[PDB]
C-alpha cells in the first residue's frame, strides 16, 4: 500500500513502489478556480513557460522529463527521471521555481509562449467539442463562481496578460503554506525528506493566499447550437458530492451503474445495463459516459453524449433519465454489485497505472485537500459497504427532482427546453 | 404509409430553418427565481405602455365612429318630436 507524509517547513508526500521511472513534483493548492473573469487563463500559462523549449532542452540534457497539469482545485509542476537521478530532478525543480523565477518570463519567450496557447486554446474551441461542451457545463452550472472558470481560460482573457499577471499569480498562489511537493515511482521517502533538507531557506513562508467565496450550483443550461456541425452532443447534470463527503464514493457507483458506451464496439452494446435497451432499437446516440465529478467545493453527476439521430435526442434524454429515476425508487441489488466489481475495477486502473505522473496528480490533489492520500484497499472496504438502500437515499437527495445544468453544441435543435427535461427528473405517483 | 407535399415546417431536428451558427442562448430555472414578482417596481411602468402606441389606432376609428353614431342618433329623436314633426313630415317620403 505504501502513502507517507511528512511535514517541516513545508509538506512532503510520497509513494514508492519499485518499478521504472521516478517523479518528482511540486504540486499547488490553488488552480483555474483562484482566478478572475479577466485574469483567468493564467495557470494554463505558467504550465506552458515551465514546459516552454528553453526550460525542456535544460531538463533534457541532464536526463529529465517535464510534465504540467492545470486543474481547478489544483496545479502540478512534475519532473521525471531515472530511480538513481532522484537528486537531479530537485535541482531543476529549485532551479525553475527560485533561480529561474526573473528568467523565463523573459520576452521573446513569454511572446513565444504566449502566441502558442492562444492558439492552442483557439484549436480547442474550434475543434474538442465534447471536452468544450463539459466545460461549458461547468461554466453555467456554476455560474459566477469560482468553479465556473474554464482551465484553459478565455480567449479575451488570455491576451490581455502580461508577464505582470504571472508573476502577481506567482506571488499571490505558489506559496509555501498553499503548496506539496510529491515523489512518487520508486523513490523512497527518507531520501527525498532529506534532499529537501538539505538546502534550508523558505521563500515567502508565513504567507498566506487570498480566500474567497464558496462556489454554488444553478439550474441552467448554455446552448452553442451549430448547424454545421455533423453531430450533436451534450452534457447534463446535476449538483454532486464534493471530494472529502460521506457520500463521495456511493455517487460514484450511481455513475457506474449506468456507465459508458460506445455504439460501435460490440462489447459494449452487451454490457449489463437496462438503459442500453432503450438505446439500441433505433440507435439514440454514438456514444454516451456518466461521470461523478468532485471538487472541494462542489461538483457534477450526470453524463455526457454525442449523437448523429438529430431527430430523436428527446427520447435520448427521455429514457436516460427514466432510468435516474430508477436510483430513487427501484434500483436493483445486482444493479449496485456489478457496480461494486466494475468501479473496483476502473478505479484501480486509476491508481494502479504504470505511470507515476499519473500517481502523483492522484497523491497530491488528495493529500492537498484532506491533508492524507486514502490507500486503494481502503475504498474497496467502502465501496462493498454500500447498499442499494445507500444508492436510493443519495438519488433521492441528489437526483430526484431536481435542477440541472444543460450544455450543447451541433446539431441541437431536437434538444427541447430546459423545463421539458427538468419534469423527467422525477414519475408521477399516487 | 406514401409520402406527403413539401409544407414550410418540418419537425424537431429539420425544423425547416436556416442553418444556425453563432447564436448562444443561455437560461435559468424557473426553481432559481424570485417567487414571481416582476410586476410592480420592474414590469409595471413597462405595462400600458404597450397600448400607448397603439392607442390612437384604436381610438380614432372609435372616435369618428362614437360621434357619428351619437350625431345621427339625436337627429333621429328630434324628428320624432312635436319640435320636428315638420322637418321630419320633409325628409321622410
Amino acid at each position: 500500500a505504501e502513502v507517507t507524509q511528512l511535514s517541516n517547513g513545508i509538506v512532503v508526500a510520497t509513494e514508492h513502489n519499485p518499478a521504472h521511472t521516478a517523479s518528482v513534483g511540486v504540486v499547488f493548492g490553488s488552480g483555474a478556480a483562484n482566478e478572475n473573469p479577466y485574469n483567468n487563463g493564467v495557470s494554463n500559462l505558467w504550465k506552458n513557460i515551465f514546459l516552454s523549449k528553453e526550460n525542456s532542452a535544460v531538463a533534457a540534457k541532464e536526463g529529465l522529463a517535464l510534465s504540467s497539469n492545470i486543474s481547478r482545485d489544483f496545479q502540478s509542476y512534475i519532473v521525471s527521471s531515472l530511480p538513481g537521478s532522484t537528486d537531479k530532478s530537485l535541482d531543476f525543480l529549485n532551479q525553475s521555481f527560485i533561480q529561474q523565477k526573473a528568467n523565463l518570463l523573459s520576452s521573446s519567450n513569454f511572446e513565444a509562449t504566449k502566441k502558442s496557447v492562444l492558439k492552442q486554446v483557439q484549436d480547442f474551441e474550434d475543434n474538442d467539442h465534447p471536452n468544450r461542451v463539459l466545460e461549458h457545463l461547468h461554466s453555467t452550472a456554476f455560474q459566477n463562481t469560482p468553479l465556473s472558470l474554464p482551465t484553459r481560460g478565455t480567449l479575451e482573457s488570455l491576451e490581455n496578460l502580461v508577464v505582470a499577471d504571472l508573476e502577481s499569480f506567482a506571488n499571490n498562489h505558489f506559496l509555501n503554506s498553499n503548496a506539496v511537493v510529491v515523489g512518487t515511482g520508486n523513490i523512497k521517502h527518507e531520501d527525498l525528506v532529506n534532499s529537501i533538507e538539505s538546502k534550508n531557506l523558505s521563500l515567502q513562508t508565513g504567507t498566506k493566499p487570498v480566500l474567497k467565496k464558496k462556489a454554488a450550483f444553478l439550474g441552467s443550461e448554455v446552448r452553442l447550437r451549430d448547424d454545421t456541425l455533423p453531430k450533436a452532443w451534450i452534457s447534463l447534470a446535476v449538483e454532486g458530492e464534493p471530494v472529502n463527503s460521506p457520500n463521495y464514493f456511493v455517487a460514484k457507483l450511481a455513475a457506474q451503474i449506468f456507465g459508458s458506451y460506445n455504439a460501435f464496439e460490440p462489447a459494449s452494446r452487451l454490457q449489463g445495463i437496462k438503459l442500453l435497451d432503450n438505446i439500441q432499437e433505433y440507435q439514440l446516440c454514438d456514444n454516451f459516459n456518466h461521470f461523478s465529478l468532485s471538487y472541494k467545493d462542489s461538483g457534477l453527476w450526470g453524463f455526457s453524449t454525442a449523437t448523429r439521430n438529430v431527430t430523436m435526442i428527446d427520447d435520448l434524454i427521455h429514457f436516460t433519465l427514466k432510468q435516474w429515476n430508477r436510483l430513487t425508487i427501484s434500483v436493483t441489488d445486482t444493479e449496485v454489485e456489478r457496480a461494486k466489481s466494475l468501479l473496483k475495477l476502473q478505479l484501480g486502473q486509476l491508481y494502479e497505472s504504470g505511470n507515476p505522473v499519473n500517481d502523483a496528480n492522484l497523491l497530491g490533489a488528495e493529500v492537498l485537500i484532506k491533508g492524507s492520500k486514502l490507500s486503494l484497499g481502503e475504498a474497496f472496504k467502502k465501496i462493498d459497504a454500500i447498499t442499494v438502500k445507500d444508492v436510493k437515499a443519495w438519488a433521492g437527495k441528489r437526483l430526484w427532482d431536481q435542477d440541472i445544468a444543460i450544455a450543447g453544441t451541433g446539431q441541437i435543435e431536437g434538444l427541447l427546453d430546459y423545463m421539458r427535461i427538468r419534469s423527467d427528473m422525477s414519475m408521477m405517483r399516487w | 404509409g406514401p409520402p406527403s407535399g413539401k409544407t414550410y415546417m418540418g419537425w424537431w431536428g429539420h425544423m425547416g430553418g436556416p442553418k444556425q451558427k453563432g447564436i448562444t442562448s443561455y437560461a435559468v430555472s424557473p426553481y432559481a427565481q424570485k417567487p414571481l414578482q416582476g410586476i410592480f417596481h420592474n414590469a409595471v411602468f413597462n405595462s400600458f405602455r404597450r397600448f400607448k402606441s397603439q392607442f390612437l389606432y384604436v381610438l380614432i376609428p372609435a372616435g369618428i365612429y362614437w360621434y357619428w353614431w351619437k350625431n345621427g342618433n339625436e337627429y333621429n329623436e328630434f324628428l320624432y318630436s312635436k319640435a320636428g314633426r315638420e322637418e321630419l313630415e320633409r325628409v321622410n317620403v
